[PDB]
């Protein structure tokens, strides 16, 4: 669900992470490139099992390994992480590596024909 | 470059010799215990070679076989330890035939230096001459030069027919170059135009006709330079091969005798 | 589509960058499928109806 | 493109300069810049 | 670099077991993943020190498979009758 | 290979990047939530 | 090696001396002999 | 990070006024007050020494003489650990690229004070670098495959790519492989289950310094005629230890160690018994330490002194001794004494074999227990177990242990490093290459794999050399087959290299390079004398004194003459071959790399010709 | 049976020298698996050294010519420099000799090379005849039709 996604404190999402003085957390950053842009902020993902979910249904074609999508897209998410930067001697985690608010990152899990004992 | 690139470059091109029904080379005795193998371009010649066997031995001219194989396993032996198979003499020399030797020194003395001696096996080369592929132009080698001069002639004619249809292409150009010219050098009024417009076509047409001149002054030039060489040169050559003669020698192969007549 | 190298030159070589567009622009080019090919697709239709007696 | 990342830049040294005013002086023209280059990227990760 | 070694396994080898360094989140596990055809999994194993193994893969196939599909056939039939026999007749003899 | 060759061939997306384009009809609301913390 | 040729009925020299006399001349300065 | 680095101070002092401070008296060790005298005092007179002494801030060097004396126990060590770490500070560095000097004790606490970075270098993640360049900080394509990364899980060794390997200078190549059998096996009992292998041996050899000295001598000739004549026997027994040869012997079955030990103790008594005295080069360099720069090695400049380092070279041995033969070997086989004490002394150290390998009863406190090199019983060495044996030139020993299998956890031993013993290092090489070895049969294989490196190549061919004898590599092209038809022999083309054998036009175009030669080389020789009369008529104020600069002043004015003579030759080279054209260059490339031999630098006229084919450079 | 392949070596040298040989008078005449392993148990420059200190060179050969003439930020990461750092520690340790055991800190490099090396250098395009418009109840389709086009129509304004 959309106000699942991400640590925003919306008052939609149960209470789970709550200050002393009972105000849910929230973990925006301003986007310092593009501001005055609430959609383009940095924040974090939500633990998978503290998120509200839709489970769709979908058929894929029958050329759907064949043509790449997957591939590329795990090509893309995964060739990202952290950085050493020499210029200013330290370790660094790009912007380009976050999330942005309401995106998280894919899990693919594969079942098994056999694990089924009809 | 190793022998195992030559070993496959020179297989095209067989010879042939003669063997015992128990597959034992024939040889010459000679004098203090000297003998030697012989490799004949032309199997006429070892046939010749029994023939001569037959007037003064008839066993060994019934115990004849005529074996025809590459350079290939030969030269295998050549590089191989010869006191192994058994040496103490035996020398294996070709015999090539006096024809093409004869062209051969006739093109060595119409250089400008006459002699009538020879070193090796003659080789016949053309220049310009390369056989180009999907991929590359490699350099075909003719012991034959009725065979060489063949594939000349054919690509003489190709090549001069491509320049003469490239004469009229420019023919075409040209007779479009003198349209523009002719089409202010009197239809306006003259002056600047005229002088500078038919200096364009004195320009134009001087440097095409020394252009035809070439194109035809090509015709008009001598057969492309012939080279002869030595087939054991080549070889020892090719054999001992690293860098920049790696790669010259690595496009060159020899075509087979009397294979592009019929 | 095969273009003159020329055109390619006009793209490469000048340093302005609006005379690259106006070289890219002013480009032409040659195809020679024209001159060995021409390509149909056909279907072959049907001669009984999918839902009639026949079928 | 140089007119933006120029003033991208210029607007998160602002940012840091104005929130510690201590390091504002020009002793830190290697350390503001340092930190400056470090923050135009992304977060500085700690190696824990 | 928190896993030890992958083996293959699967008449047609697309699930491997993985066992996990001491330097993986929970210790010591065995766990098993099936994977999808991806090209690039090979190189990004072998260049990070994993140890990799592979079955005996049975050339043959339709010589390596031909008697156990036959038992996968014919052992339902056993486990019914089995079944049904012990109950009709291992208490009321 | 391809079509428009010639014209194939004539800011941010190197650090932050691309702008998620799918969830415009959120920002108002994230808006709100930033001017009314007590929410 | 190499063998030396002169047309001359040609001679033939290796490094016995064989002439290829237009048939054949296996002078020496007898082929009865095979491989082994 | 590293790069913290020094100025250029003196430390090293030049050993010979060393000798200065070691015949010195009145010194002593301190620092005075700095309120009366400067920073940097190693200033003492009688006056202010004196005063000092009676005040309590410098004591004498004698003072610290038997304060040393004195100090027994805890503020030894804590004098012993100053003065080590101190010394370790201020003293002794190594070099950077830049030159500078980084020393003992802040290297030492760099490598193991930081955990945090020994964490990084255990585990594998490797992390892209951010471009200095500031725009977007995008990672360069740097990467990497690093074909020592991509080997570890494996087991026996570590596949290397080639060039990798040669530039990690791994210089030595196998030469031989032989097994140690407790019974050989046999050809008509049963499968020859009766084999019983000991132990699976492997042997190599430096490959560059074979091809220096051995190559220099010995190559050049048949090469069944070199291997077929004892004397490359004893050039091959006796130059042995001078190449740092190497022996790795693997553990191929289960091994308790009580029954090799007394295995390898009667299998070296008689290669100690029945030898004689050694043969032994002459050391004609020191070869000092420079503490200062503890990373620097001469032999660059040894190759490259003047160079023209043969004339130095040569009356730099004048002091020692003259070679004995073509390789720049002076033997000297040691006389009667000197033959039998150093076999006693090596009988005693393998007398130490069953004390040092078992000493005592309890396995808890044998060397061998905890660690996989045996088992945790502590009786039984584990398969996979490799011995690395060296022998240094001066009778020195180097051996090491490593426990075999998952090439990403393999465990290095280093043993022992004992010196002078050159009895042991005799036994050891003519054991293995001996005229009684334990296999005759790799003795054999490794010298004539030793000699076919002699001709310049090198076993396991790392230079891609398409002449290679053992290992040659091949050409991407492929064998093309000229078709019947003339339609591919184009002719179009307008020009291909000649590559005839000796013809009508190849002589020619020979002749009028030999033209061009016989200008570009006279050209050279009036150059070298007019750089003669160059030398020889200008004023130049010497005088004459250390007849050794002198002669080397000679032998570098003769070789900048050579120079320029080369450079002129140059010049008219390229002159006449940009006359004449392309295949003339060709061909007298051809002609001037065969002309060069194999296996030297310059050698087996022709020298001329590959001389000016060096001025083609 | 390496002896075999070696004797093929020695064929394949004696032939090589002796055909250098013979073409280098020619020119002048016209003009006037066993062994596929490395290792190193010491640095070579050291050991270098050490053996030199008793050969004099009268000229230097091949193989050291090429050692000599490859002697002359992309690896600012800190591991690269603690691994330098321990590689002149174990270099020194080296040579500083000229539990009772000592292990190293590296391994040895035994090292494998390759033999039999080179040389240095949509869519798819079906169609039918005829497409066959459905020709051949419909009041409620009508109605939903003409209710939803005016509902569009007083929802325009
Ligand atoms: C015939 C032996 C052959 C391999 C050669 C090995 C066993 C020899 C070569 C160098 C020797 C050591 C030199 C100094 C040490 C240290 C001292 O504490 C005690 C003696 C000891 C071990 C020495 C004795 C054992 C060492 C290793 C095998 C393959 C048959
Ligand atoms: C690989 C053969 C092996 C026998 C062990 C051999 C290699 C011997 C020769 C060198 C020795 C070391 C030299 C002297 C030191 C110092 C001394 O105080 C304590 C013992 C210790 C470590 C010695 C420990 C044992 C060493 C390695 C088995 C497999 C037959």
């Amino acid at each position: 669900h959309p106000w699942s996604a991400s640590v925003l404190g919306h008052p939609a999402t149960h209470p789970f992470y709550e200050d002393s003085a009972h105000n849910r957390v929230s973990m925006l950053r301003p986007n310092p490139a593009a501001p005055e842009d609430v959609t383009q902020w940095f924040c974090a993902e939500m633990p998978e099992w503290d998120m509200e979910k839709y489970r769709f249904y979908v058929d894929l074609p029958g050329d759907f390994w064949e043509s790449g999508v997957l591939q590329r897209h795990l090509a893309a998410q995964r060739a990202e992480g952290a950085v050493w930067d020499p210029a200013s001697g330290q370790y660094i985690l790009p912007y380009r590596a976050q999330k942005k608010v309401f995106q998280v990152s894919t899990e693919v899990q594969l079942l098994d024909p056999q694990e089924s004992w009809d | 470059m190793a022998k195992d690139e030559v070993k496959a470059r020179l297989a095209p091109v067989p010879v042939y010799t003669v063997a015992n029904p128990k597959n034992e080379f024939v040889l010459v005795a000679g004098e203090n215990n000297t003998q030697l193998g012989f490799f004949f371009f032309r199997k006429e010649d070892a046939e010749a070679l029994i023939e001569k066997i037959r007037e003064e031995n008839p066993r060994l001219a019934r115990d004849s076989k005529i074996l025809r194989v590459p350079m290939d396993n030969v030269y295998e032996v050549f590089t191989t330890p010869r006191e192994q198979t058994g040496l103490q003499g035996i020398h294996f020399r070709f015999m090539p035939d006096m024809k093409q030797v004869a062209h051969a020194l006739q093109l060595y003395k119409d250089a400008g230096v006459p002699t009538r001696q020879f070193i090796g096996v003659p080789v016949f080369q053309a220049e310009g001459l390369t056989v180009t592929t999907r991929d590359m132009q490699y350099v075909p080698l003719f012991l034959c030069k009725e065979d060489l001069d063949i594939a000349v002639q054919s690509a003489y004619v190709q090549r001069n027919a491509a320049q003469i249809k490239l004469y009229k292409d420019k023919a075409d150009k040209y007779q479009a170059d003198y349209d523009q010219i002719a089409s202010q050098l009197e239809a306006a009024a003259n002056g600047r135009e005229r002088g500078g417009l038919e200096s364009r076509l004195a320009k134009a047409r001087v440097k095409l006709e020394a252009a035809r001149d070439k194109v035809e002054s090509v015709e008009r030039a001598p057969l492309p330079k012939v080279e002869v060489g030595s087939f054991e040169e080549v070889v020892m050559r090719m054999t001992a091969s690293a860098g920049n003669e790696l790669a010259a020698w690595s496009q060159v192969m020899f075509v087979a005798p009397e294979l592009l007549r019929d | 589509p095969r273009y003159s190298p020329e055109a390619l030159a006009a793209l490469y070589g000048s340093s302005s960058s609006k005379g690259k567009a106006a070289a890219a622009a002013a480009a032409q080019h040659d195809t020679p499928a024209l001159r060995h090919l021409d390509v149909s697709y056909h279907g072959t239709g049907s001669a009984v109806a999918p839902g009639s007696g026949t079928a | 493109v140089e007119a933006a990342y120029s003033a991208y830049l210029r607007r998160i040294a602002e940012a840091y300069l104005a929130e510690h005013p201590q390091m504002a002086a020009p002793e830190h023209a290697a350390h503001v810049a340092r930190v400056v280059r470090s923050r135009a990227l992304g977060t500085p990760l700690s190696f824990d | 670099g928190h896993v030890a070694r992958v083996r293959f396994y699967g008449p047609e080898k697309n699930k491997v077991m993985a066992t996990t360094r001491a330097s993986a989140p929970g210790g010591e596990r065995l766990c098993k993943v099936v994977l999808p055809p991806d090209p690039e999994l090979l190189d990004h194993l072998v260049s990070n020190g994993v140890v990799v193994d592979t079955g005996v893969t049975e050339d043959d196939r339709l010589r390596a498979s031909l008697l156990v599909q036959m038992l996968r056939y014919t052992v339902p039939f056993m486990v019914i009758s089995g079944l049904f026999w012990m109950i009709h007749t291992w208490i009321l003899d | 290979y391809g079509e428009g060759g010639l014209r194939r061939l004539l800011a941010l997306e190197a650090v932050v990047g691309k702008a998620p384009a799918t969830t415009g009809r959120y920002r108002r609301d994230l808006e709100l939530l930033l001017a009314h913390p007590e929410l | 090696x190499x063998x030396x040729y002169x047309x001359x009925x040609x001679x033939x020299x290796x490094x016995x001396x064989x002439x290829x006399x237009x048939x054949v001349h296996v002078f020496r300065k007898x082929x009865x002999x095979x491989x082994x | 990070d590293l790069s913290r680095p020094a100025e250029s101070l003196p430390a090293r002092a030049d050993e010979a006024a060393v000798q200065a401070a070691l015949a010195d008296d009145g010194g002593w060790v301190g620092t005075p007050d700095p309120s009366k005298y400067a920073a940097g005092t190693t200033q003492l007179s009688a006056r202010e020494l004196q005063e000092e002494v009676a005040k309590g801030n410098v004591m004498t060097w004698k003072d610290f003489k038997q304060q040393v004396s004195g100090l027994q126990g805890p503020e030894r060590e804590a004098l012993l650990a100053l003065v080590a770490q101190r010394v370790a500070a201020e003293r002794m560095f190594f070099t950077l690229e830049d030159g500078s000097k980084v020393s003992l004790w802040d290297l030492q606490q760099y490598v193991d004070n930081n955990p945090e970075l020994a964490a990084l270098a255990a585990s594998v993640r490797r992390i892209a670098v951010a471009d200095p360049e500031d725009p977007a900080g995008r990672p360069l394509p740097g990467g990497g495959a690093s074909g020592l990364d991509r080997s570890r899980g494996l087991t026996g060794a570590a596949h290397m790519s080639g060039q990798e390997a040669e530039e990690l200078e791994l210089d030595w190549g196998q030469v031989g492989r032989g097994a140690l059998w407790r019974r050989r096996p046999t050809r008509w009992l049963l499968g020859g289950l009766d084999g019983v292998k000991d132990w699976e041996l492997e042997a190599y050899a430096h490959e560059p310094l074979a091809n220096q000295l051995l190559g220099a001598k010995y190559g050049g000739r048949d090469p069944r005629a070199v291997v077929a004549d004892p004397a490359y026997a004893a050039d091959v027994l006796r130059a042995g230890p001078l190449l740092g040869m190497t022996f790795v012997l693997r553990a191929a079955r289960d091994l308790p160690l009580q029954e090799v030990a007394s295995s390898w103790r009667g299998l070296l008594g008689n290669y100690l018994q029945r030898q004689a005295p050694l043969s032994l080069p002459k050391a004609v360099r020191p070869a000092h330490l420079d503490p200062t720069d503890l990373n620097g090695v001469a032999w660059p400049a040894l190759l490259s002194r003047p160079a023209a380092a043969a004339h130095a070279a040569a009356e730099a041995e004048a002091a020692g001794a003259v070679p004995d033969d073509e390789m720049g070997v002076a033997w000297r086989v040691q006389s009667g004494k000197e033959a039998a004490a150093s076999v006693a002394a090596a009988q005693q150290l393998l007398q130490s074999l069953p004390d040092a390998l078992c000493p005592g009863p309890s396995p808890a406190a044998w060397p061998l227990t905890g660690t996989k090199l045996v088992d945790e019983g502590g009786r039984n060495w584990r398969r996979g177990g490799s011995v690395w044996v060296t022998l240094q030139p001066e009778g020195g020993v180097l051996v090491q242990a490593q426990t075999g299998g998952v090439v990403g956890e393999q465990e290095s031993y280093l043993l022992t490093h004992v010196q002078g013993q050159e009895a042991l290092a005799g036994a050891v090489m003519s054991a293995f290459m001996g005229p009684q070895p334990l296999d005759p049969e790799l003795a054999a294989a490794a010298r004539s794999v030793l000699l076919v490196p002699a001709n310049g190549f090198t076993a396991a061919n790392k230079e891609r050399d398409p002449n290679h004898p053992l290992y040659p590599s091949f050409t991407g092209v492929r064998p093309g087959r000229a078709p019947r038809d003339v339609a591919a022999y184009t002719l179009a083309g307008g020009r291909t290299p000649l590559l005839a054998a000796g013809g009508p036009g190849e002589a020619k175009l020979a002749s009028e390079l030999r033209t061009v030669m016989e200008a570009a080389l006279a050209a050279a020789a009036r150059a070298e004398a007019e750089a003669l009369a160059d030398a020889a008529t200008s004023p130049s104020s010497t005088s004459s004194r250390a007849a050794p600069a002198a002669a080397l002043a000679e032998a570098e004015a003769a070789e900048a003459r050579r120079a320029r003579g080369r450079a002129a030759a140059a010049a008219v080279m390229a002159e006449g071959l940009r006359r004449l054209g392309p295949d003339a260059v060709a061909m007298l490339e051809r002609t001037a790399a065969e002309a060069e031999a194999p296996q030297g630098g310059g050698a087996v006229t022709s020298s001329d010709i590959f001389s000016l084919a060096r001025t083609l450079e | 049976n390496d002896l075999i392949s070696i004797k093929y070596c020695f064929n394949n040298l004696y032939n090589y020298i002796s055909n250098k040989t013979a073409l280098s008078t020619k020119n002048l005449f016209l003009f006037s698996l066993p062994y596929l392993k490395a290792i190193s148990p010491l640095y070579s420059k050291f050991m270098i050294d050490h053996s030199l200190k008793f050969i004099t060179p009268k000229t230097t050969l091949k193989l050291l010519q090429h050692k000599l003439n490859k002697s002359p930020h992309s690896n600012s990461r800190p591991l690269n420099h603690y691994n330098q750092a321990l590689k002149l520690i174990n270099g020194y340790e080296q040579y500083k000799n000229n539990q009772n055991i000592t292990k190293l800190k590296l391994n040895l490099t035994k090292t494998t090379v390759p033999f039999k090396t080179l040389i240095k250098k949509n869519g798819h395009l079906s169609v039918v005849s005829n497409a066959n418009l459905l020709t051949g109840k419909r009041l409620n389709s009508y109605l939903i039709y003409v209710n939803q086009n005016l509902k569009k129509f007083i929802q325009l304004n």
